[PDB]
RNA sequence: ACGACCGUAUAGUACGAGAGGAACUACGGUUGGUGGCCACUGGUGUACCGGUUGUUCGAGAGAGCACGUGCCGGGUAGCCA
RNA sequence: CGAGUGGCUUGCUACCUCGAUGUCGGUUCCCUCCAUCCUGCCCGUGCAGAAGCGGGCAAGGGUGAGGUUGUUCGCCUAUUA
RNA sequence: GUCGGGUGAGAACCCCGACGGCCUAAUGGAUAAGGGUUCCUCAGCACUGCUGAUCAGCUGAGGGUUAGCCGGUCCUAAGUCAUACCGCAACUCGACUAUGACGAAAUGGGAAACGGGUUAAUAUUCCCGUGCCACUAUGCAGUGAAAGUUGACGCCCUGGGGUCGAUCACGCUGGGCAUCGCCCAGUCGAACCGUCCAACUCCGUGGAAGCCGUAAUGGCAGGAAGCGGACGAACGGCGGCAUAGGGAAACGUGAUUCAACCUGGGGCCCAUGAAAAGACGAGCAUAGUGUCCGUACCGAGAACCGACACAGGUGUCCAUGGCGGCGAAAGCCAAGGCCUGUCGGGAGCAACCAACGUUAGGGAAUUCGGCAAGUUAGUCCCGUACCUUCGGAAGAAGGGAUGCCUGCUCCGGAACGGAGCAGGUCGCAGUGACUCGGAAGCUCGGACUGUCUAGUAACAACAUAGGUGACCGCAAAUCCGCAAGGACUCGUACGGUCACUGAAUCCUGCCCAGUGCAGGUAUCUGAACACCUCGUACAAGAGGACGAAGGACCUGUCAACGGCGGGGGUCUUAAGGUAGCGUAGUACCUUGCCGCAUCAGUAGCGGCUUGCAUGAAUGGAUUAACCAGAGCUUCACUGUCCCAACGUUGGGCCCGGUGAACUGUACAUUCCAGUGCGGAGUCUGGAGACACCCAGGGGGAAGCGAAGACCCUAUGGAGCUUUACUGCAGGCUGUCGCUGAGGACUCUCACUCCGGGAGGAGGACACCGAUAGCCGGGCA
RNA sequence: GUGGAAGUCUGUUAGAGUUGGUGUCCUACAAUACCCUCUCGUGAUCUAUGUGUAGGGGUGAAAGGCCCAUCGAGUCCGGCA
């Protein structure tokens, strides 16, 4: 048969890509030398076309103006801190080993300076749970436990915009819209609408799959389509 | 409200949809001064006209029920 | 539409031209490459052996 | 190039207990087919005459265009049913 | 039970056409066959009459209009000699 | 087009005049691409031109395109290339990272030009006049000078400022008409320099506790109105320019509505609407410099693409010319263009055909079907059912009005804007043409707008929001690459990948036996290296011990593939069809039975329903709205029909000119029969038959067109599938190399990742190379 | 009353599309055209120019659609007599 749709993506061609260009800022944590001196001010909320959610401004002392991962309750004019010895409110960064347990954080490192990785889409947040010399366990969104080197850096508060998922789309023109500033293809052809040459679930005389749609973990591109490695599928039990 | 839609979408779609944006164009009460004067600028962005001071919030509230767990702990 | 007669109409771009090099018009300008020898791709000239039967 | 039917007289008669109910013949009409014709009825009739909308020729008068008549009303000859 | 005729159905055969003989139904227009539905002339009757039933000669003419269905067929309606 | 006339050897179609017409977002005007000399002039007609030609986009020869201020050039965009680096057997190959360069002629950004005149042909390029910009030099001023502003920005609604245009009033100039007194054209004048400033913002004053203000939102003791002031706009006003220019002349004044242009206010986003050069910031005089490339013409029913002077296709600007009207609509008419969608002459002009008008009485009887045609129609008033997701249904349905003339009223500042009144009055008809819905009901399907088979399918198919499941914490899941590397990703679970289902509403039962996926696993099975035994002076080779993934085995899982029967009052193989729906777009029997409806209904709808062989996200039921989707019924309508007729235009027919193609073994005036490889103009027997020609409608030449798509055959092909055969990627796993120190463990030094570095995490694993076992239609 | 929302309505505004006529054409005007009819027409809209993706690969709101009249694997030349 041909490549399969997901095959075709790998390629990186246009279709696939994220409209980068268009895009505002990589939302980092700044690099501060030591000491923690580093602050800042809030000099405006904007749209991040990348996260559909908003993002801050900033003025930082030693002239620096870089856009920020906006915690919610953050405003103009406030003024942020990035240290170790950084106060302990909102829109503030330091690492870990700084904060209280018991407090909700946002773009956590996974490695300390590597800017943020975890808890960064629109409202959610991780939670500081255990501390120690050795390490901090944070409980990441999914739930999931995860064991961090104290000296990562994160954000205090929860990531703002939250409960853009609560209202519908609605209509086809308004995911089109989102669509148009993601790395994504769209519309959707479900598999078993194409023909047998276009993927393994198409072909018949009337629409269903061809095996079972669970597919093993050592499958190869081009087959691994449908529930993929599912340690389970439906709904009772 | 959901009226814009006409006899489109269904319930459920549109019950949410002026549910969602009547709580969305309420007088909102703001974090600096103590007026209710806050409007949505868009996508999570909130500002007063009274004394113009912008916020990060919710998509669609001020504030989510998240915002104000950090407030206390 | 017609794939045909009808779709010959828009076809008022310019992209093989007259090339520096050999002086055939098969420098595609938007290429800027010789469909013929080879100019802007490869220094050497173009050339296939098949472009002749295998034994001459 | 004529085919067939109905009706009237025959006759409420022949026949028949009755109920019911013929014919030969002579008539009138219908239907289908055929050939022809236009006094009559009807159709057409962008011959013609009138009414009238829009616009242009300044108004008037008189006209052009609006698909091969703008539209509406009437309609001779002829051709037709 | 026995002897046949026809070549409309169906089956059988594989002779003819695979460098193609355009499908079913319908329509329109033309000719024909008789194993005759009506009409003409007749025979028998379990033929009183009237209405029928069956049979003989006979192909001149006629054999129409509609409801369902693509239907042919057929089913159904009201007319009809 | 027609009548005259001009030129010419020759004139229907070359030219002049008149008369008659065509084009109104184009058939006008300016252009992008593309063409490439097609432009102008002279001379021609062998070629080209759907006829002719004195004409020409043809033939020949000459001529023609002038720029500091229009484009290019310069900037940067998606992105592209070059060099370096690395990969590759290798390159003219390849991703990343650097650097450099390229990348916009209508239509991104952008230093600066206007008016008039002139040529056969150029023109913001030449000439005349006037103005402007940049750089450099000289001189005076200036020490400021880089912060900032600008360049520089989405969609919807809307106020104000305002020119052109159009119109109105009145005056002037010229023209037309000639029963009035009307009608038409004109009434001009730039860039630039100077000046004026609404809106927004801000300052002072003031001191509102209810006022201020808008079309609307709105504003305020955190200081409203009012008053005074700072900043501050037009391609606008005003003055100059200008006893410039232009006009035969007059060479106007006011107004209304106001494209351009300027300047504000509001609203929307799960969408956030370029960048860079450059400019400003940052004065003035005088002088010098401003090179290089483009410039003709067409821009289309003859200059472009489509083999053609092709009825196709092809971007931008002129969207403000008049009446009309809601209108950038119709219809009619200006300006401008055209009679070149380029062959003509003749017949009352027959048959037949294409487009079309009208048809009495009937009114869908036509037909698969109302296909085609028709009906209705604009605007205002009244009035409007079932159903419904409360939006809608709805312009439901149905009823009435509608012109002109006279005199008025109301809204508004007013309109050459709108709404109404009274009276008079004509026609068969007042949305008088044009423009311009037929309506109602039942059922099926998909919820909706949207997508699609360029060229026979527009649908019920796709998509969609919505529902649902799966994978993954980012050194991830998924995917591309041989590699170097890469998309996702300027992304981080409210994420994005992989699938199913397909709005709302009510719901979504039972089954893990098979298959799939995933987890576990005492024991069993399970390769190679290393190890042990036998063998060989070594080696082949035989055997043993250990045992990874995987499998056996056990479990979980169906919104995972899928299943939901026979028999009796359990059996196959796990369960044994629940809510619903049902003769279904699923029902073989079948035109099922009953009913509605019709004269008559294999149709349609409702009820029943044992369902050949319905049924729950292989989603079930149901459902308002929507629909060039499928079936049906009613009113209205009508040449669909009974059953045809007449007419209109273009052909057809005759004449001049031009001038193909299809097709052709031969012979051929055939008809009825027969015969023949069973479907004969040609054989046989008869019959008929004087030759030629015109027109017709197509019976025959198993007519012409296409080496049959159907079918079969070929040890033919291809696309596709899988538990067909064999292999290959890829994934998982063991082992060896990289690889180091002290059946479980620590460390650090290779190696990897994070960090700008210091250093931090990880660590002999991972990555890579080799090999072995399993899976392996993803691929061959 | 104001406001003026909408993958909202009417609409040959421009533009886009292509339902029926199974009309005209079918050695065409045309190797996909002509006419009437019909659908969309503020949006998942239409469109110019520039630019990216390349052949067992693209691209695909999925029709095996499209990739220069070429597509169940483009075209050119070669293997190839
Ligand atoms: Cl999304
Ligand atoms: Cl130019
Ligand atoms: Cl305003
Ligand atoms: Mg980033
Ligand atoms: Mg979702
Ligand atoms: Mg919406
Ligand atoms: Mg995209
Ligand atoms: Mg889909
Ligand atoms: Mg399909
Ligand atoms: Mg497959
Ligand atoms: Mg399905
Ligand atoms: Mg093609
Ligand atoms: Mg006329
Ligand atoms: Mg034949
Ligand atoms: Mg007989
Ligand atoms: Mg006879
Ligand atoms: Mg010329
Ligand atoms: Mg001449
Ligand atoms: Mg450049
Ligand atoms: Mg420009
Ligand atoms: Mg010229
Ligand atoms: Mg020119
Ligand atoms: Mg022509
Ligand atoms: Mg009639
Ligand atoms: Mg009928
Ligand atoms: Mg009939
Ligand atoms: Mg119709
Ligand atoms: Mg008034
Ligand atoms: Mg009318
Ligand atoms: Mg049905
Ligand atoms: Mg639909
Ligand atoms: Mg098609
Ligand atoms: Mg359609
Ligand atoms: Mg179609
Ligand atoms: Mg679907
Ligand atoms: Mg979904
Ligand atoms: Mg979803
Ligand atoms: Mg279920
Ligand atoms: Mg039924
Ligand atoms: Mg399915
Ligand atoms: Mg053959
Ligand atoms: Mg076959
Ligand atoms: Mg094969
Ligand atoms: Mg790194
Ligand atoms: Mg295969
Ligand atoms: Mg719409
Ligand atoms: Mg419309
Ligand atoms: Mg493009
Ligand atoms: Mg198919
Ligand atoms: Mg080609
Ligand atoms: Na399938
Ligand atoms: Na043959
Ligand atoms: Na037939
Ligand atoms: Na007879
Ligand atoms: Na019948
Ligand atoms: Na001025
Ligand atoms: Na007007
Ligand atoms: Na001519
Ligand atoms: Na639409
Ligand atoms: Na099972
Ligand atoms: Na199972
Ligand atoms: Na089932
Ligand atoms: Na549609
Ligand atoms: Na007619
Ligand atoms: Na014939
Ligand atoms: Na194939
Ligand atoms: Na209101
Ligand atoms: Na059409
Ligand atoms: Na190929
Ligand atoms: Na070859």
């Amino acid at each position: 048969g041909r490549r399969i749709q997901g095959q075709r993506r790998g390629r990186g061609t246009s279709t696939f890509r994220a409209p980068s260009h268009r895009y505002k800022a990589d939302l980092e944590h700044r690099k501060v030398e030591d000491g923690d001196v580093i602050a800042g001010t809030v000099v405006d909320i904007e749209h991040d076309p990348a996260r559909s959610a908003p993002v801050a401004a900033v003025e930082f002392e030693d002239g620096d103006r870089r856009l920020i991962l906006a915690p919610e309750g953050v405003g103009v004019g406030d003024e942020l801190q990035v240290g170790v010895d950084a106060e302990i409110a909102p829109g503030n960064t330091l690492p870990l080993a700084e904060i209280p347990e018991g407090v909700p954080v946002c773009n956590v490192e996974s490695s300390p300076g590597d800017g943020g990785k975890f808890a960064r889409a629109s409202g959610v947040n991780a939670q500081l749970l255990t501390h120690d010399r050795n390490v901090a366990v944070v409980k990441l969104p999914s739930g999931e436990m995860k064991r961090l080197d104290p000296q990562c850096r994160a954000t205090i508060g929860v990531v703002g915009g939250g409960g853009r998922t609560d209202k519908p789309f609605v209509k086809a023109g308004n995911k089109h819209h989102k669509m148009k500033a993601r790395g994504t293809k769209w519309p959707n052809v479900r598999g078993v609408a194409m023909n047998a040459v276009d993927h393994p679930f198409g072909g018949g005389g009337r629409q269903h799959p061809g095996k079972p749609k669970s597919i093993s973990r050592n499958a190869p591109p081009g087959r691994k389509v449908g529930d993929i490695a599912s340690k389970r599928t439906g709904r009772g039990g | 409200r959901t009226g814009r839609f006409g006899p489109r979408y269904g319930l459920k779609i549109r019950v949410r949809v002026a549910d969602v944006e009547i709580k969305h164009k309420k007088k909102h009460k703001c974090p600096v001064c103590g007026f209710k004067k806050l409007k949505r600028a868009g996508t999570g962005i909130w500002m007063c006209g009274h004394c113009g001071y912008k916020i990060a919030g919710g998509c669609y509230q001020p504030e989510t029920v998240a915002g104000k767990a950090v407030m206390k702990a | 539409t017609g794939a045909g007669t009808p779709s010959q109409g828009k076809k008022n771009t310019t992209t093989h031209t007259k090339c520096r090099r050999c002086g055939e018009k098969s420098y595609h300008t938007k290429k800027k490459v010789c469909s013929s020898c080879g100019f802007g791709k490869s220094a050497k000239r173009r050339d296939y052996e098949w472009q002749s039967k295998a034994g001459e």
